[PDB]
């Protein structure tokens, strides 16, 4: 999600980014804005919500101990789906 | 005999017996001028009096050394002045008087 | 060969401490607020003495807060607000002292949940 | 406690309840000793929470899509012993141990009721009741909140 | 912190097996070397009573003569479960303290053999999860394993009140702290006896009626490090 | 490992040892990099019963100092005589 | 159990006396020290030629920090705050807030490469393996400011090292 | 029982009744005697007795403790003498180690023990540098571990952490300068304690 | 003010001064008291750089950590000044040679480089414009130095109506070529002391009133140029044509001008610091003209 | 009230101490200026030792007092031994410090402290 403000920053993930009357982007002049281009906000969102054919599911984020802890996720509500809390996957139930 | 004691600087004694004698006596009679009651002077002379006893009964130097297990016999010498030295000072110090002073009330006291 | 002084125990000149963190500073020695979010009382049993807040300001390179308050971080504790005071005094800081403040006793009873003809009766366990 | 665990089943999972803008709940972490509901009929003189259902399906909340809006709302955030209920502006944006507690006033009001503002790295973070049994108590309104 | 990764004992093995032979490699340099001896015999001569009274430890009372090993005498983990010789010299100077170390050298290598013979089974931090953390595993599935995990990260754990001097017979000698606790997570006072801060104190005393180049001999036999001595 | 034999009987002669027997380089006689994975154990306290906390609970069993004298018969020493150490029999004189 | 290192009593016979006497005229012992280090001129060195061969390391190194991510690429980083708790040397900074899709995520995640001491406390109390120390060492730079990390830095070397860094943490995560 | 640290009866009984020999046989000095759970024997003094009673401990046939390990101090501002002096005895004959502690405040001179133990000498140094205690009749008592001119005694708990000035090479004067100490980054106090008790056998009466 | 130019601290190293200076010649004598004294203080230094940045090392120490910022530029060349200045506050020109060299004459340096650096930063919307000419500047100096002076000083007032331009006499100092150029070897001459003027041009930056303002900074006695010499030869214990032509100008009194004094600076008499500048070439004052 | 002195039993004797530190530091100044070769005269560097005892004048206790002198003494033979160099002997100068505002207008333009 790089986008660039009216100046030419790069706006970061975070928002950042100096305003116009800014003094401190003369550090970047002759230099660059180290910027990560993978925003995880929007990478998360690509990630297809998974149907699962119960009321509670679990999630350790994958890789058993090299995921997250585990957690339990109700999914009784019907207008939205249920998310990881630490990893960001969404569940929904047939 | 015995070439060398072990220790640097610890030089061998030709004459032990006669040397520690000499040194348990002489602590005894300092301890006199202590008085009757103090601790130092009862528990001071209940040791050497155990020391002297062993070595007016034990010719042997090796054998002495270990009935009184207190290393080479020239360590139990040194042992022996450490102690005519130190009853010398008890003399003016008078450990043996009662509390000079005591704390205030919470110098004792961990945690705060 | 003990000596008299009558004079206040005042050892401002042999602390090493600059002029200004003497005279200008306002320590408060008082007993920490329980933490509302917890019901422990461990942590209101000392007296603390802190020192007044200064400014603190964003670093330009990396905008970490700054200071120039050498005892910002400063705090100590004492069993009593008197041993407090006590030290406070002989440092020739100026100090304020804030009683304790221990919760009243409270009047319980559980039996009061089902009153017969009072307002303590509870609608729902 | 004791320092691990033997309990090999699966846990239980418990659906959320929106009850306002200024408390959040992950009712997950509700341990059901019920202080908010004491709280809300006794203190706020409200009677709308309640627990719902029976045993370990027993759920602390409104029942019905209810929001919470008291003057003394936000009080449940402190006496709620765990996570389930949280300060909603506070969400995520410090921890308890890097904060400075700072011993206030509260000046929205004439009560004057006795604060902690916690601070951290020159900024306010947000403010606590600081207990005080002639004014306030262990209190404070939504407002000085 | 971890248990030792599979294949590691092995090469400590094939490491000590090599190891006296650079030793030996190392007395073939120095140990007859009439310069050597030149530079070290006589130089810095520390009397038995002197080296306890100026509070040495370690080589700087064994060179004189001096009988004591903390691994022997006051034995911490399971040194009184393994074998070795504790070097003493005779003359107090620094040839005998050079002679003292190397000799430690190979009986370290003694032990280190018996160590890994004699390496048992099991866990290796105490099965307790209010002082060790406990396993990443564990962490990420029970809850008392990630709440002991998140405190022991945070706040540590508490210490009951109370203040011990524990000592180890360091390489350098008796190394030391005088830790104090006031019943909190955090040490309320740590001092530390570092060896090294008695041996220069006494570098006055001992490089009394020699030259200017004994000095950097004395210095060296005493085997200073100045992070320890200043701290 | 690589030395011509001259070379070799040079250098052993020299230092009056067998240098190849103990060579100061590795070869292959050390541990593989890649390892199969471990399995390691678990410590005493991993029961399902019999195990409650209270019975093996090293910090609460600490106690506070305990007072032989505040100020609010046979002589005795710290601790016997320490024993005189044995010469090796391995090797007493180097 | 002790040893004496040096106690012994030269042999005083005519034999011996003319074995130290030749020693030190003809210095023979000297000519045995000179044996010792011309052994070690043909003896192959042990430089290996830095940087085309390298030295060798475990899968446990600690090195250059780096922010993780999940395989779809979100960020493993909850803004929990144990690794700055932990941190010896307080050489991290974070600051966090709800984001825009409601996600506990840090808006400010520095390290200070010269307050830090590389002691790994940080990726032992992560509780979901989010700031690891990698395998990298070549990383000296020509001024102070470059070795002040912020989070978008470590969220590259995590995008940068990620193959190494999974490989490694494979390696050794049946030891943790 | 494998976690637990298993207990000395033998070592604790053996100290207790030595801490009672010292006790009895120097009364004039000794105000406490006390042994740890995990069996090392303190004896609180006044401070009078620092030459008398190391100089028992150092020379008496049932004492013997010639090696002095460690001399420090410990600053508890809440006390009225807020420093603690504490030695660290070994006795090699006896195997056996001895904790002896005694108090002063900021004007209150010491003995230096140097008579003593020798090795007492850079000791009583450092505690001078680090906590102010004057240690009198000292054969060359001044700073050892802190700069030159240094004010404060750093090791004081109201001495701050970084102190109060910091060093840098100025320009204009080419040498290095001292100046009120600025931090960047300034350090970030943490409140760790839990608010519930731990230890209960260490309560303290209300 | 933009919030990030507020000042913040105590006025130390790691505070704020609210200052972003643009100074070149800051690779010079009187641009190393310059820098420190901006970055004393916490101020955001740019220092364009001709020479190798090995030549700028000296500076690096001079401030927390970014606040001293370098780049390349070239006199000639507008973009490169546009690039140094666009971001700050103040532009202080200390560009300056005391001799010509085959690719820069005293016209480059003295009229051009500073009318380029004036209009580039009246053009970026520079507030504040400090300019370094001389107190001796005059068409009809026999220097062709102190004639480019005068042709740039006129120069610089045209472009940057409220440019801040300060006329300083020989600065005597560490790394001077006035009492060092003595003591290597009719007039009356003023010196001044060379942390005196960086402490007039570092106020003149906060002085509201400088602006637009040209000042003399003289020292506070006034010598014969013989007097001197002998002085510097006592303290010791012991070029081009232009050079000699600049030494033998006699000191313009100028009344009508302000001078360090309206600034708040104290002038520093030579007869404390000539030990502090000829030590290292290693006594009766010399009399002053009253 | 009754406590151990230090060196002097009162003030009287105290003050014979401070006037022999004064005398022992008013004749070390021109060694001091000399052999460290400080740009500071003479005049200005007893200035700085007046400066010095006077900011202690007011002290009454004896023991205060003692251990001022004994600092006082520390600081002498810091100098006259040339442990000190020449950075700190000019410490006690504080040249490259900016002058502080007094005043509470100055106060009050540059910030919150007081
Ligand atoms: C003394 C001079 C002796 C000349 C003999 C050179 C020779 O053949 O030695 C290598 C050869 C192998 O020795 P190594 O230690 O076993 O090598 C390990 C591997 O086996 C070696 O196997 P490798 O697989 O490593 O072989 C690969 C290697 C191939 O290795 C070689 O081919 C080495 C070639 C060396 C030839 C030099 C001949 C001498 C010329 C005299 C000029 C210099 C002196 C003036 O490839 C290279 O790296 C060659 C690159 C070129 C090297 C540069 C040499 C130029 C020297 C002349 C300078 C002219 C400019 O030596 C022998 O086989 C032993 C006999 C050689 C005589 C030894 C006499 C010792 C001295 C007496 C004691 C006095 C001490 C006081
Ligand atoms: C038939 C009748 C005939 C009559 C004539 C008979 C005479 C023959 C018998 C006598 C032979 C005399 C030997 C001459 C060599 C000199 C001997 C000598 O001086 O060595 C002793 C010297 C000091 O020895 P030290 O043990 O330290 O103490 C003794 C003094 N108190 O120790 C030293 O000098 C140590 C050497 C210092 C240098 C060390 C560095 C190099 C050593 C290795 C060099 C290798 C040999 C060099 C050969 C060069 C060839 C050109
Ligand atoms: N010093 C004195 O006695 C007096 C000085 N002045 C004025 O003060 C100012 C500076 O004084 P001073 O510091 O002594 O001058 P210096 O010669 O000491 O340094 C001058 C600066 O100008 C830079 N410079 C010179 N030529 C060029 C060029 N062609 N392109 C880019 N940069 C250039 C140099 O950079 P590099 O290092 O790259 O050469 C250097 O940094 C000058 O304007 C001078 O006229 C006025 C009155 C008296
Ligand atoms: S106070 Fe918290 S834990 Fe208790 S019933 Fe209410 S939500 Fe559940
Ligand atoms: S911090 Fe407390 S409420 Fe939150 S998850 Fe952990 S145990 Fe539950
Ligand atoms: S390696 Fe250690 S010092 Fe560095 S950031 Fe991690 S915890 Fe902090
Ligand atoms: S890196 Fe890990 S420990 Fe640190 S804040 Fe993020 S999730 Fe928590
Ligand atoms: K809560
Ligand atoms: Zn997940």
């Amino acid at each position: 999600g790089v986008r660039t403000s009216p100046t030419g920053e790069k706006v970061t993930h975070t928002g950042q980014v100096y305003d116009d009357g800014d003094y401190r982007k003369v550090r970047f002049v002759g230099r660059q804005k180290e910027v990560n281009e993978n925003f995880a906000i929007d990478l998360i969102a690509e990630q297809p919500v998974s149907q699962v054919g119960s009321r509670v599911i679990s999630c350790d984020g994958g890789g058993g101990a090299l995921g997250h802890p585990r957690v339990y996720i109700n999914l009784d509500k019907e207008t939205k789906t249920g998310t990881c809390g630490y990893c960001g996957l969404q569940f929904r139930q047939q | 005999l015995k070439k060398t004691t072990g220790l640097v600087g610890l030089a061998v004694c030709e004459t032990p017996h006669e040397r520690l004698k000499i040194l348990y006596t002489k602590i005894l009679d300092v301890l006199g001028h202590i008085p009757k009651n103090a601790a130092y002077r009862k528990y001071t002379e209940q040791i050497t009096n155990e020391k002297l006893s062993m070595v007016k009964a034990e010719p042997d130097v090796k054998k002495l050394e270990e009935r009184l297990q207190g290393g080479q016999i020239e360590e139990v010498i040194l042992q022996a002045e450490n102690e005519l030295s130190l009853a010398r000072k008890m003399i003016q110090w008078k450990p043996w008087e009662p509390l000079v002073e005591e704390p205030p009330a919470s110098q004792w006291k961990w945690p705060i | 060969q003990l000596i008299t002084v009558d004079e206040k125990l005042d050892i401002t000149t042999i602390t090493g401490v600059p002029e200004e963190h003497i005279k200008t500073r306002k320590a408060r020695i008082f007993v920490p607020a329980r933490n509302n979010m917890q019901s422990g009382v461990n942590n209101t049993k000392k007296w603390k003495m802190e020192f007044d807040t200064r400014e603190r300001w964003e670093n330009p390179l990396m905008g970490w807060a700054s200071t120039a308050d050498p005892l910002s971080n400063l705090v100590l504790t004492f069993s009593t607000k008197e041993d407090a005071v006590a030290f406070a005094e002989k440092n020739g800081w100026s100090y304020d002292v804030e009683e304790r403040k221990v919760p009243k006793p409270k009047s319980k009873s559980y039996g009061a949940n089902f009153s017969w003809n009072k307002r303590t009766r509870v609608s729902t366990k | 406690g004791s320092d691990r665990s033997r309990f090999l089943e699966g846990k239980r999972a418990v659906e959320d309840k929106n009850i306002g803008p200024l408390v959040k709940t992950i009712m997950t972490r509700c341990i059901q000793c019920t202080r908010c509901i004491r709280f809300a009929s006794e203190i706020a003189g409200v009677d709308d929470l309640g627990t719902t259902g029976r045993g370990n399906d027993m759920q602390v909340g409104t029942y019905i899509e209810k929001m919470f809006m008291s003057e003394l709302s936000g009080n449940i955030i402190d006496i709620c012993p765990v996570g389930a209920l949280t300060s909603k502006p506070y969400a995520f944006t410090a921890r308890p141990w890097e904060t400075r507690k700072t011993e206030s006033i509260d000046v929205m009001d004439a009560v004057g009721s006795n604060i902690v503002v916690s601070t951290r790295t020159g900024e306010v973070m947000r403010i606590l009741p600081r207990m005080h049994e002639d004014i306030n108590e262990e209190w404070i309104s939504d407002k000085t909140r | 912190h971890q248990d030792l990764p599979l294949g590691l004992m092995d090469d400590i093995y094939e490491f000590s097996k090599n190891f006296s032979l650079r030793i030996d490699e190392l007395e073939e340099m120095l140990t007859n070397n009439r310069i050597w001896r030149n530079r070290t015999v006589d130089i810095g001569i520390v009397t038995a009573e002197d080296a306890l009274n100026y509070g040495f430890s370690g080589v700087m009372l064994r060179g004189s003569g001096i009988q004591w090993d903390l691994r022997k005498t006051q034995p911490y983990d399971v040194y009184d479960q393994v074998e070795f010789d504790v070097p003493i010299g005779s003359r107090g100077d620094c040839y005998d303290r050079y002679l003292c170390r190397v000799e430690e050298m190979r009986q370290s290598i003694r032990i280190i053999s018996q160590c890994l013979n004699k390496m048992p089974p099991g866990e290796i931090k105490v099965d307790d999860a209010k002082v060790s953390p406990p396993k990443r595993a564990e962490m990420k599935t029970s809850m008392e394993s990630l709440i002991h995990h998140f405190k022991l990260y945070t706040e540590g754990y508490q210490v009951p009140p109370g203040a011990t001097y524990t000592a180890i017979e360091a390489p350098k000698g008796e190394f030391g702290v005088y830790l104090v606790s006031d019943g909190s997570s955090r040490p309320y006072r740590c001092k530390i006896k570092a060896p090294g801060f008695a041996h220069l104190a006494g570098l006055d005393k001992m490089s009394k009626g020699h030259m200017l180049a004994d000095v950097v001999a004395i210095i060296g036999t005493q085997d200073i490090v100045f992070g320890e001595v200043d701290r | 490992a690589s030395a011509t034999r001259f070379i070799q009987w040079l250098r052993n002669w020299a230092s009056g040892r067998d240098l190849q027997a103990k060579l100061q380089l590795r070869y292959q006689e050390i541990s593989k990099r890649t390892q199969p994975p471990p399995k390691l154990p678990v410590g005493p306290s991993h029961k399902l019963s019999n195990n409650y906390y209270c019975t093996r609970d090293g910090r609460r069993e600490a106690m506070p100092p305990s007072i032989v004298m505040s100020s609010q018969k046979k002589a005795v020493s710290p601790a016997p005589p320490i024993k005189r150490w044995e010469l090796s029999q391995d090797e007493p004189y180097l | 159990t002790y040893k004496y290192v040096n106690l012994r009593e030269p042999s005083m016979d005519m034999k011996s006396v003319t074995d130290r006497a030749a020693q030190t005229l003809l210095w023979t012992e000297l000519i045995r020290g000179l044996g010792m280090t011309l052994s070690y001129l043909f003896r192959e060195p042990a430089t290996i030629n830095y940087p085309f061969e390298k030295g060798p390391l475990s899968p446990r190194f600690r090195g250059e920090h780096a922010l993780r991510r999940y395989p779809s690429g979100e960020e493993r980083c909850i803004a929990c705050k144990l690794c700055e708790a932990v941190c010896p040397a307080q050489a991290i900074t974070i600051e966090a807030e709800p984001r825009a899709d409601g996600s506990r995520r840090t808006t400010r995640y520095d390290i200070d490469m010269t307050k830090c001491i590389y002691c790994g406390f940080c990726q032992e109390a992560c509780p979901v393996d989010a700031i690891v120390e990698g395998p990298n060492f070549e990383f000296s730079t020509e001024t102070h400011e470059e070795l002040l990390y912020n989070k978008e830095k470590l969220l590259n070397n995590g995008d940068k090292w990620e193959a190494e860094i999974a490989a490694n943490i494979q390696a050794d995560y049946l030891y943790r | 029982r494998p976690t637990v640290r298993p207990r000395n009866d033998v070592a604790h009984k053996q100290l207790s009744a030595f801490g009672e020999y010292v006790a009895e046989i120097l009364p004039k000095y000794v105000q406490q005697v006390q042994v740890s759970c995990f069996n090392e024997l303190e004896i609180c003094i006044h401070p009078d007795g620092v030459i008398p009673v190391l100089t028992f401990l150092r020379d008496h046939s049932n004492a013997q403790f010639k090696s002095l390990a460690d001399l420090t101090a410990v600053d508890i501002p809440t006390r009225q003498n807020r420093f603690e002096i504490v030695y660290n005895l070994l006795s090699l004959r006896f195997n056996s180690r001895i904790r002896v502690k005694t108090y002063t405040d900021e004007l209150t001179p010491i003995e230096s023990s140097v008579p003593v133990y020798k090795a007492a000498n850079w000791y009583e140094r450092e505690i001078w540098d680090m906590f102010g205690v004057f240690f009198a009749n000292h054969p060359d008592l001044r700073r050892i571990l802190t700069d030159y001119g240094f004010e404060g005694h750093p090791f004081r708990k109201d001495f701050p952490l970084s102190g109060y000035v910091e060093l840098r090479y100025d320009d204009e004067v080419k040498r290095v300068v001292a100046e009120p100490v600025e931090l960047a980054q300034e350090f970030r106090k943490f409140d760790l304690n839990s608010p519930w008790e731990a230890f209960p056998a260490y309560r303290q009466p209300p | 003010l933009h919030h990030a130019v507020i000042p913040h601290g105590k006025g130390g190293r790691s505070s704020v001064s609210g200052i972003v200076a643009t100074v070149f010649g800051a690779t010079g004598f009187l641009g190393r008291y310059v820098v420190n004294h901006l970055g004393r203080m916490g101020s955001q230094v740019i220092v364009p750089h001709r020479c190798e940045p090995y030549d700028t090392m000296h500076l690096r120490p001079m401030g927390d950590l970014g606040q001293i910022i370098f780049m390349d530029w070239n006199g000639r060349d507008k973009d490169s000044i546009r690039r140094a200045v666009e971001h700050s506050s103040v532009v202080i020109n200390l560009v300056g040679r005391e001799w010509e060299t085959q690719n820069f004459d005293f016209e480059d340096v003295f009229v051009k480089i500073p009318q380029a650096i004036a209009q580039v930063s009246k053009e970026a919307g520079v507030e504040k414009f400090i300019h370094i000419s001389h107190l001796n500047a005059d068409i009809k100096s026999s220097s062709k130095y102190l004639r480019s002076k005068a042709v740039g000083e006129k120069e610089v007032r045209e472009t940057f109506p409220e440019a801040t331009i300060i006329k300083p006499a020989e600065i005597f100092g560490r790394e001077d070529r006035f009492l060092n150029y003595f003591a290597n070897i009719k007039t009356v001459k003023q010196p001044v002391y060379i942390v005196d003027v960086t402490k007039g041009i570092i106020n003149a930056i906060k002085d509201p009133d400088a602006r637009g303002k040209t000042f003399a900074f003289v020292g506070p006695s006034r010598y014969l140029l013989f007097d001197l010499v002998q002085y510097v030869f006592a303290v010791a214990h012991r070029t081009t044509r232009d050079k000699v032509e600049r030494i033998h100008t006699t000191d313009k009194i100028l009344p009508h001008l302000p001078g360090l004094e309206d600034l708040g600076v104290e002038a520093t008499p030579l007869e404390l610091k000539a030990i502090e500048v000829l030590r290292r070439h290693r006594v009766q004052p010399a009399k002053t003209i009253p | 009230t009754s406590v151990k002195p230090i060196f002097s039993r009162d003030m009287n004797e105290a003050k014979r101490r401070v006037r022999e530190l004064y005398r022992a530091w008013y004749r070390e100044v021109p060694n001091t200026v000399h052999l460290f070769q400080l740009d500071i005269s003479v005049k200005q560097g007893r200035d700085k030792v007046r400066e010095m005892f006077k900011k202690n004048a007011h002290i009454t206790d004896p023991r205060v007092v003692d251990l001022l002198v004994i600092k006082g003494k520390m600081e002498l033979e810091e100098t006259i031994k040339v442990w000190k160099q020449r950075t700190h002997v000019m410490r006690f100068f504080h040249e490259t410090e900016a002058p502080r505002p007094k005043d509470f207008l100055s106060k009050f333009y540059v910030g919150h402290d007081p």
